[PDB]
RNA sequence: UGGAGAGUUUGAUCCUGGCUCAGGGUGAACGCUGGCGGCGUGCCUAAGACAUGCAAGUCGUGCGGGCCGCGGGGUUUUACUCCGUGGUCAGCGGCGGACGGGUGAGUAACGCGUGGGUGACCUACCCGGAAGAGGGGGACAACCCGGGGAAACUCGGGCUAAUCCCCCAUGUGGACCCGCCCCUUGGGGUGUGUCCAAAGGGCUUUGCCCGCUUCCGGAUGGGCCCGCGUCCCAUCAGCUAGUUGGUGGGGUAAUGGCCCACCAAGGCGACGACGGGUAGCCGGUCUGAGAGGAUGGCCGGCCACAGGGGCACUGAGACACGGGCCCCACUCCUACGGGAGGCAGCAGUUAGGAAUCUUCCGCAAUGGGCGCAAGCCUGACGGAGCGACGCCGCUUGGAGGAAGAAGCCCUUCGGGGUGUAAACUCCUGAACCCGGGACGAAACCCCCGACGAGGGGACUGACGGUACCGGGGUAAUAGCGCCGGCCAACUCCGUGCCAGCAGCC
């Protein structure tokens, strides 16, 4: 499956806050905090020398990583940004982000990348029309979801939908808490998405 | 419909009229000419005629008519091995003794009716050969009724049952003096004397598919009694012992000599459905039927009989050799293939890698298993798995079991030597007032080989008894044979020479020929005393002239002396794996060298 | 015979039909003389169907014979009402 | 094990049959004519060539001459009628032979 | 010639079994090898890790 | 809109070159794991051999018949014909068996791709036009009789129908010779002569419909031909008698040495000829930044064989998979004389091997063959099963829960580690349960109206009661390779040139 385990593990593992757990890997413990060093037997090793390589992969990886979506998938879109004209790195960050799951997340619907995906494959969703659960599912020219009918309901969706009902999304993401509907708008684009990383160093990785 | 199925069995032995029984019946079961035997049954049973069973269907009726069934051993043995009728108490309902009015009945039956005797199933005498003249019908009627006045039925008695049959086909029968002919009446003392097997007329299928085979495409042949329910899947079934399982296929009854899918199943007759599960695989211990609801199904029920011959792989020198399976690999694919149908055998693995424990039923038994496996090509030494001397410091400390003969006070002296001469401790001789006599020789499994052999040819068949043992031993300080008359050994491959052969000639016996070119190790011959010789000759030297001439002289020679297997096997004693082939049965020792053999032997101490 | 039949285009479980000429001989699916219109039974799109109306006569001309259900899809078509 | 359209078969003898007789038939009687003209029997080398020109096509009818089968027939036919008929004779009735 | 891997073995003439074979260095004319497992040829005994190759199952930890 | 380089031959240096390695791809196998589904997907070796069960028939609007049932007598009954008819079974008479299904052995070739060619052609089941359809005869099966054989089959006698065969009219034509004019290698009109047309059937019937003959024609499908393009070895050099061509000549739908007689003898080759080895060509496909490598099954197209070898008739169309004659091997049967078999078709067997499924339901959809239609035939197809054999999607879980367990790992024993990882709370909610349930299909047919246009009516889906939707509903599988450098990933112990790992170093 979608990789699974002890993950704030991973917070460790790479360090720029794998917090990504969702919450509390998110503040003060996982890596973010405490032992914020790359864990192991020896985490607490002076680290050695960075291949080009250890370049490359390292970014490529933890990249891939706090998306939670297959490395070969993730390759393919790739190619499409490469054999569809278009800084691919750029036309792929995109692709990466227009995901049906990514956004399930990216709208604070979702509070974890993984609750996200969850949900979306389990309903409460609203495509465009009832709904789909693939939390895959390319989110077509910015469209509309959100608290699918029988789930504004769930003692989570509360929780969410409840404690949200606040904060802004970006330039992309429309972000209606009202009769809890989110929209997006076009190709999200570089600047509008924070998560640190670069790009180049990833496809270079891949060329061959 | 399951109240009318009648299906029994033929007992027999190493006489008379095996099948016979089953047989001739046609006419009944059959169009008109020829054979009428084969008889019926099956694959090279020129030398014999044994082993191979089912099955007696045919909807002959007499007229009488029908009963029925008509569908049940009808098995003869001369077992081979041991038991295996074993598989007919599991589905007949009646047994058919057709014994001899020449001198009445043989040991060898004294199971087939015995291992039943328990029962349960009113044997059906049938005195043949009757149609001679030597042969008082009368006396043998008095004999076959003590069979059970000392052992019991009890409600036989009856016990009639009590025929007598006839060559052309009288049978009697009923019994004297002509039948009719002798196709009308035989009919009658079966049906109206034969039961319909207590059948579920309604519930699941309970065919406890007891044997089974397969066919180059009519996949695997089930082949048992149904119980409850029947019978056309899939539909699938479920299994014993396991899940059993799937589904299934179709079903080949036993309308004579088929084959044809019962278009309708459900009890009392022997169906052997099949197609589900695609025969996959078989085990004459589990009880398929309905999908559960539920297990289990009996029995499983007997077949550990005795014996044992060691396994390995003709390691030697000649190359290369037999057919193209003489390794392990092919061998042990053999082996396994046996354990599914075989139901008297018992394979062991032992220590050495080309070593096995074929644990049969009878002497004769091993030797069905080892003569088919040539015919196929591979050759393979006999036994001969040994023991271990432990445990440890130490002097053999195997077990000791023995167990009594009767007796028939014609062999006291007859089996008290060889126990006795053989260490053979009689822990204790049980008594009777009846006229036998129970011995118990704590023997070992040094002194139990062969004994098997040599027991049936003392008491006659007539003669019973097993072992295990009571506590690892030291093997004492004296040899449990070892056998007497040295075997004669090769000194190195090549060829027979008269002029090799003719010289020490009159030092015992021989085996081989010529120009017989055998190799190291390989007896060819026995010596006229109990040492052993490694002689050599080719060579037969030597050639020649001139000159000149023109006398004289021309020593012949004597040939074999040769076989059997069967009379060669039973030769050994320490280490002669009798190296057989597929067309050719060799016996060396287990050190061909000469100088090998020494090595070993090193004695003290 | 010369006919104008279709052929299946889709996968499992899908089948559009070609609406096309050949000679009752290449398979359902051999080449086929010629290319005329497609047309979907399970429906799904609006336009559902697409029966050339013109080459539907042209060819029809010498002897096209057509399936039978072939004839009344190109009737409904509109190349079958002699007005 | 059974398939009827063995039917072909038989038939194949019957039609065969037939066809080849005409066929020889025709062959023939050409001949015969072949030689009348030769001979210089002009006038009945010429009613030959008519019995003639009619089997052809009779044959032409069926399966025995098609084509041009019957053509070349034909035009062998009264070429040759002509030729064997040019040793100085007249196209006596000059019938199955135009002008 | 090929190579017999796996630490431990039997297999005598009349043994079958395999070669995915693989050239082997150090021992001219090896140019293939066996495959524990191969029909005859069991697998190393009492091993852990690395398993395919030198073929053994898993085992139940147990 | 797209090309990354590392190892490796010294005491260290620079170079040529050899080899190693990375990644990419496959109708793979094997090791080890195996939860759902979807779709593509499935002998690439014995192209050996195969039990068995389906794989092509369909028409009484074609024809006589036999057997069967109904109704109806007949005749008193005796009898058993004859009718009407539902039919059944062949026989006969037509139209399909030449695609549809298989595989690639053979094949170095216009066989193939490609582009042209045909004054040397031919296509029945359809549309186009014009003309025709009027007398006479007759067969062999069916049946009965007769006979040989085990069977196979079967030889001799006797009568009968038809859209079968044959003769005679009528030619709009057509064919041929020959004749001419126009052309232009055997294309077009026509003139003198000769030869050839042709079946009915059924009904609301005097005509409505299936159909029939002659010819010009269309769409169509194919045939022969021709350019260029279509693999390695020259330690394969010299190759050629129908063989180079010519006269005429026979065959064929027509060419042509395709087969013949004569006659002249040239004809071919390194712009590689003869030979040998390899081989189904391609459209296309993996590959590569790239020209270029390789490959070319499952689609699709053209090509060849059908156990191997040969042939020919039936014919619009074959030398013909499930057709026929003859030899080789094979295999089976017998009364030994004598007969039957070819699954490189669907499923399926055994042998081979590393190896490759199912002896399924369904003709409801498409599709194809006979049918005036009703419909009949149809392991083409439509699915269906089974295989990690591939490709796509999906899951065994989310979330909060300690300076932080137990425990095992390291430990300079201070501590460090695996680890929020698990335990816990809420949660969601796969598998699995109840209710409903699909397009997929609308045509051929009813009724209207010229049976036509158009129109309104009628009927029918094995995938499925699954798919799907709804409500239900527990939290539910992980592993496999690597860890000296190339390369990313570190420590304890054993171990101590035994054991061993390696692509290289
Ligand atoms: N005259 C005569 N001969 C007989 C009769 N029964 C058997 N035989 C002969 O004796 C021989 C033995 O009979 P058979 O039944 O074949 O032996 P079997 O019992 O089947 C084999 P086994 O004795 O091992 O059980 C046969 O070959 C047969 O010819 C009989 O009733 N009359």
């Amino acid at each position: 499956g979608r990789y699974i385990g002890p993950v704030c593990r991973l917070c460790r593992r790479e360090g720029v806050k794998l917090y990504l757990k969702g919450e509390r890997c998110y503040s003060p413990k996982c890596a973010m905090e405490r032992r914020p060093y790359p864990p192991g037997q020896h985490g607490q090793k002076r680290a050695r020398r960075p291949s080009d390589y250890a370049v490359r992969l390292r970014e490529k990886q933890k990249l891939r990583r706090i998306y939670g979506i297959s490395e070969r998938q993730f390759r393919n879109l790739f190619e499409e940004a490469s054999k569809k004209k278009g800084v691919t790195g750029s036309v792929f960050l995109g692709l990466l982000e227009s995901r049906l799951d990514n956004v399930v997340y990216r709208l604070g619907f979702a509070v974890s990348r993984r609750q996200a995906r969850q949900l979306v494959r389990h309903g409460h969703i609203t495509v465009n029309g009832r709904r789909v659960d693939l939390p895959s599912y390319r989110v077509r020219p910015g469209d509309e979801i959100a608290v699918a009918e029988k789930s504004r309901n769930l003692e989570l969706i509360r929780q969410n939908l409840e404690a949200m009902k606040g904060r802004k999304v970006g330039p992309w993401l429309s972000l209606d808490v009202e009769g809890m509907k989110g929209k997006f708008l076009r190709l999200p684009d570089r600047e509008d998405l924070a998560l640190p990383v670069n790009e180049q160093l990833v496809i270079e990785f891949y060329s061959r | 419909m399951i109240e009318k199925l009648r299906n029994i069995a033929i007992i027999a032995h190493v006489d008379h009229g095996k099948t016979t029984l089953v047989d001739k019946l046609l006419q009944q079961s059959g169009t008109f000419d020829s054979r009428a035997e084969t008889q019926e049954r099956v694959m090279d049973s020129n030398d014999l005629e044994k082993e191979r069973g089912i099955t007696i269907l045919a909807k002959n009726t007499a007229a009488i008519k029908w009963d029925y069934r008509i569908n049940i051993v009808d098995t003869p043995g001369h077992a081979d091995f041991g038991g295996e009728v074993e598989r007919v108490m599991s589905m007949v309902d009646s047994v058919l003794l057709v014994v001899d009015a020449f001198d009445g009945p043989m040991p060898q039956t004294r199971f087939v009716t015995k291992k039943a005797f328990a029962y349960g199933l009113k044997p059906i005498v049938v005195i043949n050969k009757v149609d001679r003249p030597g042969a008082r019908p009368d006396w043998v009627v008095d004999q076959v009724f003590d069979l059970f006045v000392n052992l019991d039925a009890t409600d036989e008695q009856l016990d009639f049952a009590i025929v007598y049959a006839s060559a052309l086909n009288g049978i009697a029968g009923l019994d004297h003096e002509d039948m009719a002919e002798d196709m009308t009446p035989l009919y009658q003392a079966i049906v109206d004397h034969v039961p319909a097997p207590d059948v579920d007329l309604d519930g699941p299928f309970q065919m406890q598919i007891s044997q089974l085979d397969y066919n180059s495409y009519v996949g695997v042949i089930g082949i048992g009694r149904i119980k409850r329910g029947k019978v056309k899947p899939n539909q699938q079934v479920t299994i014993i012992d396991s899940e059993g399982k799937t589904r299934n296929a179709k079903v080949g009854k036993v309308l004579g000599h088929l084959g044809l899918e019962r278009i309708e199943t459900d009890l009392a007759e022997a169906g052997d459905i099949v197609a589900i599960t695609g025969l996959g695989e078989l085990n004459i211990s589990d009880t398929v039927c309905d999908t559960q609801n539920v297990e289990a199904l009996p029995a499983l029920s007997v077949d550990e009989p005795t014996v044992s011959m060691f396994f390995c792989v003709n390691t030697s020198p000649f190359c290369g050799k037999e057919g193209k399976f003489v390794t392990s690999r092919q061998i042990l694919d053999r082996l396994n293939k046996e354990l599914v149908h075989n139901v008297a055998l018992r394979v062991e693995e032992t220590e050495d890698a080309d070593a096995f424990r074929v644990s049969g039923r009878g002497e004769l038994h091993l030797s069905v298993l080892i003569e088919n496996m040539r015919r196929e090509g591979f050759e393979l030494a006999v036994s001969r798995p040994k023991v271990i001397f432990r445990e440890i410091d130490g002097r053999k400390q195997e077990p000791y079991e023995n167990v009594t003969l009767d007796v028939e006070e014609q062999h006291q002296g007859s089996v008290m030597q060889a126990l006795g001469e053989r260490k053979g401790d009689l822990k204790n001789m049980n008594p009777d007032g009846k006229g036998r006599v129970r011995l118990d020789y704590v023997i070992p499994s040094r002194g139990l080989i062969g004994f098997r052999s040599e027991f049936m040819t003392m008491t006659s068949g007539t003669g019973l008894l097993y072992s295990t043992f009571s506590h690892y031993d030291d093997v004492r300080p004296g040899e449990v044979g070892q056998r007497q008359n040295g075997v004669l050994i090769s000194n190195g491959q090549g060829k027979a020479v008269a002029f090799a052969l003719f010289g020490l000639q009159d030092r015992g016996k021989l085996f081989l020929g010529h120009g017989a070119e055998v190799y190291e190790g390989q007896i060819i011959g026995i010596h006229s005393r109990s040492n052993d010789l490694t002689v050599n000759c080719l060579t037969g030297k030597k050639l020649t002239n001139m000159r000149a001439s023109g006398a004289d002289e021309a020593v012949v020679l004597v040939p074999p002396i040769r076989m059997t297997l069967e009379q060669a096997l039973e030769f050994i004693d320490d280490d002669e794996l009798v190296e057989v082939t597929p067309t050719s049965i060799r016996i060396r020792k287990r050190h061909l060298t000469e100088n090998d053999r020494r090595r070993a032997n090193r004695a003290p101490k | 015979m010369v006919k104008i039949r279709l052929a299946r285009f889709g996968s499992k479980h899908n089948p559009h039909y070609r609406i096309v000429v050949t000679d009752a001989r290449r398979k359902r699916d051999g080449k086929y003389i010629e290319k005329i219109g497609y047309y979907d039974p399970r429906k799904t799109t609006p336009d559902w169907l697409k029966v050339d109306v013109e080459r539907a006569r042209y060819w029809l001309s010498v002897g096209a014979q057509p399936t039978d259900t072939a004839r009344r899809l190109l009737r409904q078509a509109g190349v079958f009402r002699q007005e | 094990r059974n398939l009827s359209a063995l039917k072909r078969h038989r038939q194949s003898l019957k039609r065969r049959l037939r066809n080849k007789a005409k066929k020889s038939a025709i062959k023939t009687l050409s001949k015969k004519a072949i030689q009348l003209a030769q001979e210089g029997k002009a006038e009945e080398a010429l009613k030959i060539m008519r019995k003639a020109e009619s089997l052809i096509d009779k044959a032409a009818k069926g399966s025995t001459l098609h084509k041009n089968a019957a053509a070349r027939r034909k035009s062998r036919l009264m070429r040759k009628v002509r030729q064997l008929l040019e040793a100085a004779g007249a196209p006596l009735i000059g019938g199955g032979l135009s002008a | 010639t090929a190579y017999i891997p796996g630490e431990g073995h039997n297999l005598q003439e009349h043994s079958v079994v395999l070669i995915r074979g693989g050239r082997v260095k150090d021992l001219p004319g090896v140019r293939y090898h066996i495959v524990r497992g191969v029909y005859d040829a069991a697998g190393v005994k009492d091993r852990k890790k690395s398993r395919s190759k030198y073929g053994t199952k898993k085992p139940k930890e147990a």
